[PDB]
């Protein structure tokens, strides 16, 4: 009734065959007693790195070990323990006089790739899914706390970005906004995972649009819209110039973190936001160097 | 365990000096679940006509070679029926079986690191000083089947250490031990399907960590050939053929 | 369903009502092109005249199939066959039928 | 894109030009998320 | 399904080229509940004498017509026994069965959008510049049975797009398909009863979206007639007859 | 002309696969849409003026 | 029964003046049995990417037209993914759903005979006298998608009477009755698979038996469009792409 | 576990869905009594030829019929009755002096397309599978029976075709041969279905080989090797010239016949063997003509 290669066919299997399983490991593995072993045929110490797998040799087979009941916790190395720590990811200036946002408002493009510490950590993984907690610390350039009322507004991509302090966009009929005084403790808020993808990508090896990819448009290489969450806008809630110069530091704490595919950790200094460019004339070694290989 | 045969489609690979097989992240390629999918149109699963071994260009290993790389969905977009489907369809999905082969003699020596780096984004030297925001050209980000040579292998041309590249599915070709590396990669992306033209899921890196060497008289031409086969290929969103 | 302004060309004061419908007529028989438009709902263009396009403006993201119904308002004696095609992403504006 | 599969045919006495009206909407599997403000604000000066 | 007959009161409507019947918001007209009511006096439900088909004036469809509209409680306030009850009573309540009819020939063409817009508030052009706060005259907000013609149909003379007018109970009269539109509207208001004089629950819009056209020789006079019948009419708060 | 939107489904227009859609419709409820504070009034209390 | 819809792949055809559907020789297209096959390699069954409606060129019906024909495996060999598979594979097999469409008005008249002639071998006029053993050129035996026009329709350019062409799966397009013909053809050949390049399983003939006619003033351009979809397509014997 | 469109998929169905069934019909259908029918709604006489199906109207619904028990057999119209009749398909000349096989031997290319009667019948169908019975009638050009010994040899494609009367190929170590005297009754022999295809094709719309198909090679169009069964060779069993001029007529009778796909019957005169060419200047009507359509 039906061709055999179609019946016995396996095209369509949606379940991923996994060769490994995640086991409970709340503490470091214990060490078991070991005695001398003088025999042929069994060679724990000999490996073959070509295979691409790490050595499975254990302490017990290399030396005579005692019994150690290891009760050291492995909890502080979970993804949440590692990433759930607020760090600086943005900094906005609202000076009185200058060429940088001198009209009492600013539009910060949401991108946590502007600061090395936070950036290097997250770039340890290729993909990451998480909720976050944003905290906004505001004050003057001297650290002085001033009696000023500010308005922070999240402008998702597509919404109208304010063009002035008195822009109509500040009506926030739908965008989420926060009104705080610099005298109040830093505003804090919870953000969900808002990407149209299943996770954010710190690395996107491709282009966002089709067509010819000429020199002028190489600016778009590695730009993934699934990571472009919109803009963060700030302003003096008023219609006149503020009496003080302001600064807003943005901190981010990740929660409910999932991460996939680890990568080599940043080796060279960061230069730009949208890419991994490095100074070709100042390529420094990963670490420290010495005089001779036979001397410390 | 040193010998092996890989048969898929109408192609068969043989080897008598292998070093087992690596299955990237401990997962075999599979088709897309009905709950992981979004595109509502029924996909095409050409099977045998696209899931077979394609042998791309050969490279010459010199005592001074730095290394090469190939972006993957890409290397095949202009070859066989796989390429045609990748051009006619908007969405593509698939795993790969990569087999890098390179043989010498019991008197030659050297070691190649063969690794798979997902989302392998290329960076530039930034004009040397690091003040110029330059970007890699299309010819370098998506080199095609001819692959591309690394200018600064130590940092993988992306500011990251090659010494840690082993956290990725890899294998070595140590001439005194084996003459090939086999790595099976599942479909990895944050989406169930994606464009085979605009996006390159991963990159294949073949880099000499221990320089090739031999005494004058032994054959000096030592090639490195790349053979690869798609697995569980699925395409959707049919239209006219698009090259890029 | 709300009227989709495929013919978003006339901007004249007296010609605004004609953006609501586009013409079709006797041709030369070589599979001539009639009209074209992007299928993007929340993008500037024809969809801006629809309720769907307007409600989209209030949301950052959307998902799902869309549908466009074409009503022929010619006479009872008029006949004809058209080919409405949808070209998924990547496909440049088809040069011919 | 709309193309002529064959041609618009008509007898003598009937108009040589007719119009088509396109109506658009979403299907049952359509969904939207993440509220924001429309790109346009229908106001220039204060509303009196 | 193309043929239909609407009988109510002592009036009957016939049609052989209909396009089904629309029931506004999926609800049939009904009388007021005992828990939705407030007025304590017993209402009058004249039935057959007021719930019947009244045929209002006829309009002429020209190749350049813009469209017309009728406010509803209003159109009938000076006609038949319905009008008398609407004048003698303070409170009024009722649904409507609207039947717009317009026939041509198999050689004419054009399409009319027949829709019901609740609380159809009319705006003015504000002196053109938009600096003058002018208001529509009584003759325009409540045109009576003669209806009123639209000056700027694109914005429905109220600053709203006609392209979206289809989110309201509507139907089309496409000359090559049907020659009439039937819409049944329930009583819609935020109150159980209201004045038939001061308030107009909704407006009937008949607008040519696809211009009328034909060759010279075919009859050039193509009328559009409006016939409507109240349903489940109830009146309360009796007094002397008031015109406005 | 009937006045009703097309009831045609994807399945009858093209050969479709099975997709288990688990996308929520919660953010389009009236409360989600309207329950967001927005400016509706502005009052001035200057020192000198009219 | 006069209305119909043909959906296959991502393409849909509509018609409101059809004349039922003909299933050639009372058999639906099907895949090759395991006992009817010989080629041992597993075939490719691309499904949705190749089994869909392809619309070939349009022809103009004139009051003096003689008729046209299209050889079938052929018409599609350079189109879409079907063409790619037909070029990359040695062996091909499939049925077809042919939909010829041609509309006019209630004032035009004429009748087209749409038939399927298996193994449609073309002959020549033999130099007129019949003493020259000439043969039809490649351009005529395999005309491609543009089809070819008949020079002597009475004998089908092959010395056989067209009056008997109705012993083959056929249908007529009588303008006063229908505006399209639908014929479903199963794979017919003496072999389970064959080359899509060297062999043409059958030919589609569209011939005016009753001349087109109308009065001056009625649109004079009456096109005849050919739309066709492969069914149960199977390919085997993979290699490089061959054009001929 | 497996994608649904693959489970519910129907790709692979090898059974051909047939809308029709072959029923027993050993005799012509009977006629049943019929009476007058004056009613609306039912119209047997009205058809729609556009549909592509023959009228299903029966005698009974068009006129008042009687009952007729038809016992007329339908046996003589079966394929075997029609084709199982020997007919001339070949003719070989072995003259004493001339330019046509004057060396006492001949090689006839097996092709039944050289004679109109037999050819027109078989060309009523596109494909045909059958066994056959070949009879060889030999004598001189006057019909005279002479005491001569001949040798007929079937040379399958690939076998060595004799180049002379004394060729070594006449050893028939493997090819089937027949030795007969003209004084013996005509040799007769049975042949099976020897095509590598499942049936012979009287029509092959295609080319036998790939490559460019230039003017010079159009000779190959319509040539199907699956129909080329080889050669039939004849000779005088001797080493010297025969004393008489000979002629060999070959007759073929088909047995166990299967046939598929009927076609329009040859309309014009035949001109060549490998093709359907017709004289373009002498295209005659299928049949007889008359003066007016309103007169017999
Ligand atoms: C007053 C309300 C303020 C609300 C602010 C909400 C901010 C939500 C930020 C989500 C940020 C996700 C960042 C993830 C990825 C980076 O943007 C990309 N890797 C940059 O290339
Ligand atoms: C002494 C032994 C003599 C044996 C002769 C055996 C003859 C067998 C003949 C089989 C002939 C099959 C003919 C079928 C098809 C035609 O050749 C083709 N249609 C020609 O194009
Ligand atoms: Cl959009
Ligand atoms: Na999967
Ligand atoms: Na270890
Ligand atoms: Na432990
Ligand atoms: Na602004
Ligand atoms: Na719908
Ligand atoms: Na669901
Ligand atoms: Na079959
Ligand atoms: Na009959
Ligand atoms: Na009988
Ligand atoms: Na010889």
């Amino acid at each position: 009734d039906r061709v055999a290669d179609v019946i016995e066919s396996s095209i369509g299997d949606s379940v991923s065959r996994a060769l490994t399983q995640a086991l409970p490991a709340p503490t470091g593995q214990n060490t078991q007693v070991s005695s001398h072993r003088l025999d042929t045929g069994e060679v724990p110490a000999l490996q073959a790195a070509e295979i691409g797998a790490s050595s499975n040799t254990s302490d017990e087979s290399m030396i005579e070990t005692r019994c150690v009941l290891n009760s050291h916790s492995t909890a502080e190395t979970t993804l949440d323990s590692f990433f759930s720590r607020a760090g600086l990811v943005g900094e906005i200036d609202l000076p009185l006089e200058g060429t940088t946002n001198p009209n009492g408002y600013a539009n910060w493009d949401i991108d946590i790739t502007g600061y090395a510490q936070m950036r290097r950590k997250v770039e340890l993984f290729t993909y990451m899914r998480f909720d976050a907690e944003f905290t906004f610390v505001a004050c003057t350039p001297t650290g002085q706390v001033v009696p000023q009322l500010l308005q922070y507004m999240f402008v998702p991509p597509g919404a109208p970005k304010p063009e002035s302090r008195e822009s109509l966009a500040w009506q926030t009929a739908t965008n989420p906004s926060v009104f705080v005084k610099l005298t109040d403790p830093p505003a804090q808020v919870s953000v969900p995972f808002m990407s149209p993808a299943s996770a954010y990508q710190w690395f996107y090896d491709g282009y966002p649009t089709f067509g010819e990819h000429k020199q002028e448009k190489d600016l778009e290489y590695g730009a993934c819209p699934n990571n472009m969450m919109g803009t963060f806008s700030v302003r003096n809630v008023g219609s006149s110039k503020s009496k003080y110069p302001l600064v807003v530091r943005i901190y981010m704490r990740m929660k409910h973190v999932r991460a996939w595919i680890p990568r080599p950790m940043r080796n060279q200094n960061y230069l730009f936001k949208a890419n991994p460019n490095y100074a070709g004339n100042s390529i420094k070694p990963t670490g420290t160097s010495r005089t001779a290989i036979t001397t410390l | 365990d040193r010998v092996a045969q890989l048969t898929i489609g109408n192609s068969t690979i043989t080897t008598q000096e292998a070093a087992n097989i690596i299955v990237g992240y401990g997962e075999w390629p599979s088709y897309c679940s009905d709950d992981d999918a979004t595109a509502v149109d029924k996909p095409t699963r050409p099977d045998v006509s696209v899931n077979r071994f394609y042998t791309l260009d050969t490279k010459l290993w010199e005592k001074s070679s730095k290394g090469w790389y190939w972006k993957f969905p890409d290397v095949l977009t202009e070859t066989g029926v796989f390429g045609q489907n990748a051009q006619f369809h908007y969405l593509y999905r698939s795993g790969f079986c990569i087999h890098v082969q390179c043989n010498a003699s019991k008197f030659h020596q050297g070691a190649l690191l063969v690794a798979i780096l997902p989302e392998y984004v290329i960076g530039t030297v930034a004009g040397g000083t690091g003040t110029e925001d330059s970007h890699p050209p299309y010819k370098q980000t998506q080199p095609g089947a001819d692959g591309f040579e690394l200018q600064h292998p130590y940092v993988l041309d992306a500011g990251i250490p090659i010494s840690q590249l082993t956290v990725c599915p890899h294998q070595w070709i140590n001439l005194r031990t084996n003459n090939c590396a086999t790595i099976i990669v599942p479909y990895m992306n944050t989406l169930p399907f994606d464009s085979a033209l605009n996006h390159c899921n991963f990159g294949l890196l073949v880099v000499p960590i221990s320089p090739l060497d031999f005494d004058q008289g032994a054959t000096p031409v030592i090639p490195i050939t790349i053979t690869l086969a798609p697995m569980c290929s699925e395409f959707a969103g049919l239209r006219q053929a698009v090259t890029q | 369903e709300t009227i989709l302004e495929v013919n978003n060309v006339p901007t004249n004061a007296t010609s605004l009502m004609e953006r609501l419908r586009f013409p079709v007529s006797a041709q030369a028989g070589k599979g001539e092109l009639c009209a074209v438009f992007r299928a993007d709902p929340g993008r500037d263009g024809p969809w801006q005249s629809t309720m769907l396009g307007q409600l989209c403006g209030y949301y950052t993201q959307w998902s799902g199939s869309l549908e466009v119904t074409f009503m022929f308002t010619g006479s009872f004696m008029a006949t004809g066959k058209m080919l409405i095609a949808y070209t998924p992403p990547g496909g440049p504006l088809p040069k011919d039928r | 894109s709309i193309w002529y599969q064959t041609n618009y045919v008509v007898p003598i006495g009937a108009p040589n030009t007719a119009y088509i009206i396109a109506l658009a909407a979403a299907q049952k599997n359509f969904t939207m998320k993440l509220c924001k403000d429309t790109s346009h604000i229908l106001q220039t000066a204060s509303i009196q």
